[PDB]
């Protein structure tokens, strides 16, 4: 196993810049990682307060007792016992996928491939973070490892759900990252506090055509619009 | 009078060839059968009412104009001006505009009936018993009223002033001026300059008070000199009885010191710089003596009733040291002074040292002792006055009687509005959209187990907030003895 | 092929056998494989439909003295195999349930089939019928380690208050210790309240 | 019996030699004192006087095995043995009403293909306020449970055991025939769509042929055959149908014959109650024995604030006092207007007016003695009743609707010997017949929202209703964005073991008493219609349904 | 010889200092406040207690450490915002 740690180009991730400019690594080496995490300082004040209280509890030496209580409570295990347990799992078990797990994984592969295709069209360039058939095998290995914890001789639907969730939380999240006329049209034609049902906006804009969903993503990130009611109602919530 | 408005509107609607949504049997508009079905837009339209009321807390040595407003709704309907699916029908709106202009002109020509009618319109646009009631019309008028209040604030601020507070009945305005006698001219110029803009042609702009010096954190918690000094504090009500007089005393001392400093600075020529120095050392000596006395007497049956903390509506929190609650309250009021944060902060440090509490200790931080329970848009039919009433932060007299006139509100009407608010919030909980907990996209599908970005779904109204709302409802019901509301609360669990 | 689901089920049988055999306690037996069993029973029903189809077509007569004989014999053997696999699985779980009955219940229920639950009830009723009949002077459900000591020290591992015995009491104070006749406390050692020897 | 001649230190060896030495049950001291005086107060004479002592101790031990009150005796346990000795059929022991909030919640586990019990956390005590509120987790599981029950019911039908492919299996399997099962969405983009736990797909209906005996409203579970086309990511629908309903016996026997009501016993998380076959048969024979029992159903929209209603009703109840019903279902919107927060204090307020109406009604019931002391009253709210009306203003709303509040029941509760103010989807658990009652005016909603496909009347438009409801297996097929459900309580609207009878009350359809899949569904659609009072007499011991009318 | 312990810690003060430093450091070009700076406050307070040969860190050591770190952050800012930021941060540091 290769566990690697790196900073982006420009050191801090530089969010408004393209990922293809922020990421040094070629798509060849990137594809060899089952999970790519892009880690960012969220700067959220509640989180920062929480981290500050935690880190103070580290430096004060409170954490020495806290970890021991957590271990004796059975909510945590030690370095030594975990080391032996990883060895035992690596020597006892090597699970297969059930047929149901196999189908869910296969359909998930075509789903994420479609997402990458449309994103490459929307950004009109090949993505730096890739999704390839090697990355299906990444989700397969993760599924098997998740079953390998409990020494289950087969992986099951639940393990595939967690494997898919982890891949979505890591490699997809790494991959995930004229309209100016249409947005001011929507601002003109939907005043504050009222709702346009989405499909009518789609018909009107088409009747003038993919600029619609870019406009909605921008206006939803801002306070001006709120996608109420299962996304059916475009609500001019803010300015 | 709403019924007379119904028939008289129905005439001009059919005369303009609109299909009429008169409903005899039920409040909801007869749109055909569709009116009987739940709808997320319709339920939002019925459940929603809150003005985005502005409240810029602080200290103000400039004179502050306490501007009353009335005929705001009428002004919006007169001065107002498919793709939009909860906008009221623009044809019917144009009829209501022209008809309201007709009634208003006849009121200007001193038709008592037309005058009474235009006064009563504010009831009819809200009243569900109106034969031509429509939630879309109520909401269209309401959000236009909201936009108009924001534009009125824009107009006053565009004329160089600054808004302390604003709602649908009242605006408090910082003038960038220092003397009331200097400004009895300029204030009338200012208000005229607003009303002469066409957007506000019909407003009852009325300068109800002149504040020489103002301390303000919300309309239930302020003090100031008026042109003479008044003090009112929902803060005070939560201090144990021994300390409520003590709070008022030090508030008068604070006002006195601020005024001495203002007039001193003006004789020498944000003027509040150094006001703490006139009373800080007496206050510390006093607090030390009180702390000694509390150690002597808090446990004593001779005195404990004066240390017992009051149970009250919206009583937010448990508290262990009532003297510390007084000190927290005083320090918070003084920390409103944006000009002078440092001197107050250093004094606050030297006070908390008496308890050996650290300057930033979580216990020493001031959290508001009161939880709001606002019933939006209550109607005083005796004077057609629309007011939000807060059952916790308002005093009891302002709950059981109107503020502008002083007719009493009917008890059962009052309890019914609380039950309507309660059930509206329970429904708003059950009909909420779910939001992704790490990317804030809305849940659009019906059977996903989590968002495609791997984030778990969470409520847009988290369950904890609604538990807290039901808790303040039970508190209000117990305190005022609202038997109907209390039995409704009982029937939820049981 | 028709034997495979039986092989999966008896590999399950072998793994649960090892699970039970590795420890001194009664390990809680794993979940009843309803899904594999239903797949086998549906497979048996299909094999029955094939025998029905063939015994119909022996009226039509195609090479039946050998060919129908062979098709019938093979599908019959597939059904015998599937019966053997099903009965091997069920007999093992029966054996483990009988063991648990004598060890505890004759003195985790979700993992049993309803037939197995009511079977375990009936078998406990049988054990109690034996020790309640003749031979009653021997507690037939008692231990099979020979009595080495008549008096033993026992440390109270969990609290249970004052209880009477044949001619006295024990107050089961937490972390108290008795010196006592083993025959007067054996039930509590089995029930996990007393620790030593 | 003689005076007590016992002391516990003397009875101790015998109590031990039975309970402990035979059965391992432990003699805790307080339970021993209670046991000793129980023995003494039945035997009287001393423990040495013959086998009756050991017989009595054995009877105690056997009853202890019946009550299963643990490894140690106690005074409360001795009291339990005494009560079980007092118990050493009456139909009132089995007839009961189950409100929506009082029903045993069962979640459906798809992997285990069976129900599992969930405690109602109002029981937990921490729910003394806001115990009733659901969790967000209930919302995400709400439609999943409907689908899993529907899918499981589909797989049991003989026609399928081609077979369903979950929607997510389609993706990339271009230009190929498939059978789907799915929730009929309308996507936010506007297109019609199906959804599955695995995913969703947009559909084209422009060439489809539905089967004709059904409605096809949004949110309805529909079996769908079609061709998937990846080029537009469409699914072109050949034909559409509602998944086949399942007869009550078949459902019950294949879920494992659970008691989902407490008609035989209450469940725990460690103990799912079983619908014991012999007791079921005994109750069924008693059910056929009680020829005389009759349930009388009044029509919907019984507005108590109209004198014509009250006059008609006075005449009806005067008939019923001659020969009281077993049971009398009142239902549906007891006021003409919905009762909501008043806008003015001059008139008598809305809530007070509603209270006055139940005062007037209690005045009527006072005159009818036989009725008041021999019936069971059941009240079922409708759209105009009190706390639902507050927020809905008489429209449809949060569906598992609460009973009318106890502040307004009081005079009724005084005059009547038996009353149950019950949820709108209330249930009656009669001897063996589970009987759902529901007051909704469905037929208008179905015809108002039915999918309009491209490409006698009164009988047909009610066959369609009941076939839709029972094939869909669930009283509210509509999306929660068209009829919101309290997420915790959606299990009450599900009908999964199809009820024995259903009073599916509806004011926008004709009266009927249809049967489908053995379920007898009746509708006394409206109390006052065509200048007649209308009410209906369901006869449980024969399942006849004699409609009745009074001219007024 | 000397290894000062943290004790009696003004956890809320250091937490508010770090939270405000993080918030105001969102300015794109500013000195990039990070968790290692939070630990730096503690290292600096320990060094000041070391200068006193004191095996416990007093409030004076921690307050001087906060003053150093906040001044180091404030000093790095452009003149367009430095007065406003110094005024805002003064509550943590000019109390000493
Ligand atoms: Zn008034
Ligand atoms: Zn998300």
């Amino acid at each position: 196993s290769v566990l690697a740690a790196a900073n982006p180009i420009y050191g801090r991730y530089d969010d408004l810049k393209s990922p293809g400019d922020n990421i040094d690594f070629q798509t060849t080496i990137l594809s060899r990682f089952d999970m790519i995490f892009i880690v960012k300082d969220d700067h959220n004040e509640e989180r920062d307060i929480s981290i500050a209280n935690h880190v103070i509890n580290i430096h004060t030496g409170n954490a020495n007792a806290m970890q021991n209580q957590q271990e004796e409570n059975g909510s945590e295990i030690s370095i030594e016992k975990m080391k032996r347990y990883i060895t035992y799992c690596r020597l006892k078990c090597a699970p297969r996928l059930s047929p149901q797990a196999a189908e869910k994984l296969s359909s998930n592969f075509v789903t994420i491939r479609k997402q990458l295709l449309i994103n490459e069209l929307e950004s009109t360039e090949r993505s730096s973070i890739p999704i390839t058939i090697r990355q299906l095998e990444a989700i397969i290995r993760i599924t098997e490892s998740l079953a390998k914890l409990e020494l289950s001789p087969i992986a099951q639907e639940r393990h595939v759900d967690e494997a898919i969730r982890l891949f979505q939380a890591s490699t997809m999240d790494a991959a995930s990252q004229e309209i100016r006329r249409f947005e001011q049209e929507l601002k003109r034609r939907l005043p504050i506090g009222w709702s346009t049902s989405y499909q009518t906006l789609r018909r009107e804009f088409v009747d003038t055509q993919l600029a619609l969903d870019k406009a909605l993503y921008a206006l939803e990130k801002h306070e001006t619009i709120q996608l109420r009611h299962q996304g059916q109602n475009i609500y001019r919530s803010g300015v | 009078m709403d019924y007379i408005i119904d028939v008289l509107y129905a005439r001009k609607l059919k005369k303009e060839n609109i299909v009429l949504w008169w409903n005899e049997k039920a409040p909801l508009p007869d749109h055909g059968g569709i009116q009987n079905d739940f709808d997320l837009n319709t339920s939002w339209i019925m459940n929603d009412s809150e003005f985005p009321k502005i409240n810029n807390s602080g200290v103000y040595d400039n004179v502050v104009l306490d501007v009353g407003v009335d005929n705001l709704t009428v002004n919006t309907i007169l001065t107002s001006a498919e793709f939009v699916h909860d906008a009221f029908s623009n044809d019917a709106l144009n009829v209501l505009r022209g008809m309201l202009k007709e009634w208003w002109d006849e009121a200007l020509k001193e038709n008592s009936t037309a005058d009474l009618l235009v006064n009563s319109l504010a009831s009819w646009v809200q009243n569900p018993n109106a034969k031509l009631f429509d939630g879309l019309l109520r909401y269209h008028v309401h959000n236009l009223t909201k936009k108009a209040l924001l534009q009125l604030v824009n107009e006053f601020s565009a004329l160089g002033s600054t808004i302390v507070y604003a709602d649908r009945n009242q605006i408090l305005i910082k003038t960038n001026k220092y003397s009331p006698e200097n400004c009895y001219a300029y204030s009338q110029y200012m208000m005229k300059a607003v009303r002469t803009n066409p957007m506000f042609s019909y407003l009852d702009l009325n300068i109800k008070r002149y504040w020489d010096l103002l301390i303000w954190m919300d309309k239930f918690n302020f003090s100031g000199l008026a042109c003479t000094a008044v003090s009112q504090w929902q803060l005070k009500k939560f201090l144990s009885p021994i300390y409520q007089p003590e709070f008022e005393d030090w508030m008068m001392i604070i006002l006195d010191s601020m005024l001495k400093t203002k007039q001193s600075y003006l004789k020498l020529n944000n003027s509040l710089n150094g006001f703490s120095h006139l009373f800080s050392k007496p206050l510390m000596k006093r607090v030390k003596k009180l702390f000694k006395n509390q150690q002597e007497f808090i446990l004593d049956p001779q005195y404990e009733a004066d240390y017992v903390i009051p149970v009250l509506p919206g009583s937010h929190l448990n508290v262990k040291n009532p003297l510390l609650e007084l000190v927290k309250s005083l320090c918070h009021v003084m920390l409103l002074s944006k000009s002078t944060i440092l001197e107050i902060r250093t004094l606050r440090k030297e006070l908390l040292k008496i308890f050996e509490l650290r300057e930033f200790a979580k216990v020493a931080e001031f959290k508001d002792p009161s939880l709001s329970l606002v019933v939006p848009d209550f109607l005083c039919e005796y004077c057609f006055f629309i007011s939000d009433i807060d059952f916790c932060k308002a005093a009891p007299e302002s709950i059981f009687s109107c503020v502008r006139c002083h007719k009493a509100f009917n008890q059962v009407l009052l309890q019914e509005h609380l039950i309507q608010k309660l059930r509206s919030d329970i429904e708003s909980y059950l009909i909420q959209d779910l939001r992704c907990s790490r990317c804030h996209k809305v849940k659009r599908d019906y059977m996903s187990a989590h968002c495609p970005c791997a984030g778990a779904w969470e409520g847009t109204l988290p369950r904890e907030s609604i538990v807290q709302k039901l808790n303040v409802f039970k508190q209000v019901a117990k305190y005022y003895g609202f038997d109907i509301l209390l039995s409704c609360i009982a029937d939820l669990t049981i | 092929m028709y034997g495979d689901l039986g092989n999966k089920l008896v590999l399950e049988a072998k793994r649960t056998k090892q699970l039970y055999a590795r420890s001194n306690q009664d390990v809680n037996l794993p979940m009843y494989h309803e899904d594999i069993i239903r797949n086998i029973l549906k497979e048996v029903s299909n094999l029955r439909k094939n025998t029905e189809y063939l015994k119909e077509q022996q009226q039509l007569g195609m090479l039946d003295d050998k060919v129908a004989k062979c098709q019938y014999f093979v599908t019959l053997l597939c059904m015998e195999r599937n019966k053997r696999c099903l009965l091997a699985y069920q007999r093992l779980r029966t054996d483990i349930l009988d063991s648990m009955a004598w060890n505890n219940n004759g003195l985790d229920t979700n993992n049993l089939s309803h037939q197995e639950q009511e079977y375990l009830k009936e078998y406990c009723d049988l054990i109690t019928d034996l020790k309640s009949g003749d031979l009653v002077d021997i507690d037939l459900s008692g231990s099979l380690v020979p009595p080495s000591d008549v008096f033993i020290d026992v440390r109270v591992l969990k609290d249970a208050g004052e209880i009477q015995t044949e001619y006295g009491v024990f107050n089961l104070i937490k972390d108290s210790q008795f010196f006592v006749r083993q025959s007067d406390v054996e039930r509590l050692i089995q029930q996990g309240y007393l620790q030593k020897i | 019996v003689l005076p007590v001649k016992i002391q516990p230190p003397l009875l101790r060896p015998l109590a031990y030699r039975v309970l402990s030495r035979k059965y391992g049950l432990s003699i805790k001291s307080d339970g021993l004192s209670a046991l000793a005086e129980f023995v003494g107060t039945n035997i009287g004479a001393n423990w040495r006087q013959g086998p009756a002592t050991i017989k009595f101790l054995e009877q105690f031990a056997a009853v202890w095995k019946q009550q299963e009150r643990g490894l140690f005796i106690d005074q409360s346990g001795v009291k339990e043995v005494i009560q079980e000795m007092k118990e050493r059929l009456d139909w009132r022991d089995y007839f009961k009403v189950i409100n929506a909030s009082q029903q045993q919640r069962f979640s459906y586990n798809p992997h285990k293909m069976q129900f599992i019990f969930v405690p109602n956390k109002k029981q937990n005590g921490l729910g003394g306020i806001a115990g009733f509120l659901p969790d967000i987790e209930d919302k995400v599981q709400m439609f999943l449970t409907r689908y899993y029950l529907t899918n499981d019911r589909v797989m049991r039908n003989e026609n399928f055991q081609m077979s369903i492919t979950p929607i997510k299996n389609l993706l990339g399997r271009d230009a190929q025939n498939f059978l789907l099962l799915g929730l009929l969405n309308k996507n936010f983009k506007g297109n019609w769509s199906l959804e599955d736990p695995s995913g969703s797909v947009e559909i084209d209906i422009s060439q489809t042929i539905p089967t004709q005996g059904h409605y096809y409203v949004p949110g309805c579970m529909v079996l769908v055959e079609g061709i998937y086309y990846s080029v537009g990511n469409k699914f072109h629908v050949t034909s559409m149908t509602l998944p086949p309903g399942e007869r009550r016996e078949i459902t019950l026997e294949t879920i494992g014959n659970l008691d989902l009501l407490g008609i035989h016993g209450i469940s725990n998380n460690n103990f799912i109650a079983r619908l014991d076959k012999d007791l079921k048969i005994r109750l069924h024979l008693l059910e056929k024995e009680l020829t005389d029992h009759k349930f009388v159903i009044l029509g919907a929209n019984l507005f108590l604030d109209d004198l014509k209603i009250m006059t008609a009703l006075s005449k009806i109840l005067q008939k019923l006092n001659d020969d009281p019903p077993t049971l009398l279902i009142w239902q549906g919107s007891f006021t003409s207007v919905p009762v909501f927060a008043s806008m003015s204090s001059r008139n008598i307020s809305s809530s007070t007016q509603f209270k006055n109406n139940f005062d007037a009604l209690a005045t009527l019931l006072s005159r009818f003695d036989n009725l008041t002391e021999n019936t069971t009253m059941i009240f079922i709210p409708g759209p105009n009743d009190l706390w639902g009306s507050m927020v809905s203003l008489g429209a449809s709303g949060t569906l598992p609707q609460d009973p009318i509040p106890s502040a307004f029941t009081k005079k009724i509760n005084k005059v009547c010997k038996n009353v149950v103010w019950s949820s709108n989807p209330t249930r009656i658990a009669y001897l063996s017949q589970e009987i759902v009652i529901f007051r909704d005016d469905l037929s208008g909603r179905f015809k108002r929202h039915r999918l309009e496909f491209p490409f006698p009347q009164k009988v047909q438009e009610t066959r369609k209703l009941v076939k839709t409801i029972l094939d869909q297996g669930h009283l509210s097929p509509f999306l929660d964005s068209l009829r919101p459900i309290s997420w915790d309580l959606d299990h009450t609207l599900t009908l999964c073991p199809i009820p024995s009878t259903m009073v599916l009350c509806d004011t926008t359809s004709a009266q009927f008493d249809l049967t489908y899949n053995g379920c007898k569904v009746i509708n006394p659609g409206s109390f006052i219609h065509n200048r007649r009072a209308r009410y209906m007499e369901y006869v449980p011991s024969s399942k006849k349904t004699i409609q009745e009318e009074i001219y007024i | 010889k000397i290894y000062p312990k943290l004790h009696q810690m003004d956890m809320d003060k250091v937490s508010r200092v770090y939270a405000d430093l993080r918030r105001e450091s969102i300015s794109t070009g500013s000195f990039p406040i990070t968790v290692r700076h939070l630990e730096s406050i503690l290292r600096i307070a320990e060094s000041f207690a070391k200068m006193r040969l004191s095996e416990f860190v007093s409030s004076y050591d921690l307050d001087r450490a906060i003053k150093v770190v906040v001044d180091s952050f404030v000093d790095a800012q452009k003149v367009s915002v430095r007065r406003q930021l110094r005024r805002s941060f003064a509550i943590y540091t000019l109390g000493h």
